[PDB]
């Protein structure tokens, strides 16, 4: 079942102007 | 330069991010304590450098009791230091797991503080993009403790309600639908993450969860969550109503920070 756990941050970028 | 090593004595371990080691430190001239977010710069591209200065710039713009204050930003030949006001109550994450969940009163009070902090960001033209319990720190350490919004490593500037494609960044379980759909987004993403947080506060597990990450994202995009008995039996309908407005898949229909701080469950006290 669902368990509250630490999740790492991600930044795959791809920002479009 | 050598400004940090000369003016600060590094101490103990406090926490870690994906690229950060945070340690307690003492300003030598005053004996005042701080938190030193240390970052190896030898490893970083020019983009990561610009993200680092961006974080510093945004933190400075923000002055609020429930937002971590930046005391100094120092560069050395191989490392960069962001000296913040120390907050010694640990991550909100640690407290939730220790207590399993919060009563509706503790949850309401806690989420109110979170909302006041993110509302501040939004009114100051900032979207955090990374609301989650491990980026929310507790002031007092135990009970009634003030919550402080931290980690602006992904925060960016937006003005008003206009939404654009600011890239694919955040934390899986907390990501909003519009980001995962690669649609233009804005401030409303923070409220989604708050809805996720509030849900976690009330029963101690996330509303969107799966072993397969692809499926998790499917779930998030479809706004596929529920309130399983018996956990949510004793929880008030109005509490659930607040969450539903926050976890509204369409951001233009999504409740704002401002009009969430009005909500009865938060304000009917
Ligand atoms: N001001 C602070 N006081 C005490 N501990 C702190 C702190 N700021 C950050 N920390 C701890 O260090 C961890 C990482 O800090 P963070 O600002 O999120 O770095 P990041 N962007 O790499 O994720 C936090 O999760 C927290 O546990
Ligand atoms: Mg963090």
């Amino acid at each position: 079942q669902a368990t509250l756990a630490r999740q790492d941050t991600i930044d795959e970028g791809g920002e479009v102007d | 330069c050598t400004r940090f090593s000369d003016n600060y004595d590094i101490k103990e371990e406090l926490g870690k991010g994906a690229f950060s080691i945070v340690k307690r430190c003492v300003q030598k001239s005053t004996g005042f304590e701080f938190a030193a977010k240390i970052i190896n710069t030898k490893k970083l591209t020019a983009r990561d450098f610009q993200k680092l200065e961006r974080e510093a710039r945004i933190c400075r713009k923000l002055h609020h009791p429930n937002i971590v204050r930046l005391h100094d930003s120092i560069q050395e030949e191989n490392y960069h230091y962001l000296v913040f006001d120390l907050v010694t109550g640990g991550e909100l994450f640690e407290d939730i797991v220790a207590r399993e969940f919060y009563s509706e009163a503790d949850a309401s009070h806690c989420i109110q503080q979170i909302l006041e902090s993110v509302n501040h960001c939004h009114q100051n033209g900032v979207v955090h993009r990374d609301l989650k319990p491990e980026n929310l720190l507790l002031a007092s350490k135990a009970k009634g403790a003030a919550v402080k919004l931290a980690d602006f490593g992904l925060a960016i500037e937006v003005q008003g309600d206009h939404q654009a494609w600011f890239g694919f960044a955040g934390t899986p379980g907390y990501l909003s639908p519009e980001v995962l759909k690669k649609e233009p987004y804005g401030k409303s993403v923070d409220i989604w993450a708050c809805g996720v947080i509030l849900y976690i506060l009330l029963v101690g597990y996330p509303p969107f969860w799966d072993e397969d990450q692809h499926r998790l994202y499917s779930q998030i995009k479809a706004g596929a969550y529920d309130y399983p008995s018996p956990e949510w039996d004793t929880v008030t309908p109005e509490a659930k109503n607040l969450i539903n407005q926050m976890l509204t898949v369409n951001p233009n229909k999504r409740i704002t920070a401002a009009e969430a701080l009005k909500h009865p469950w938060i304000c009917q006290r």
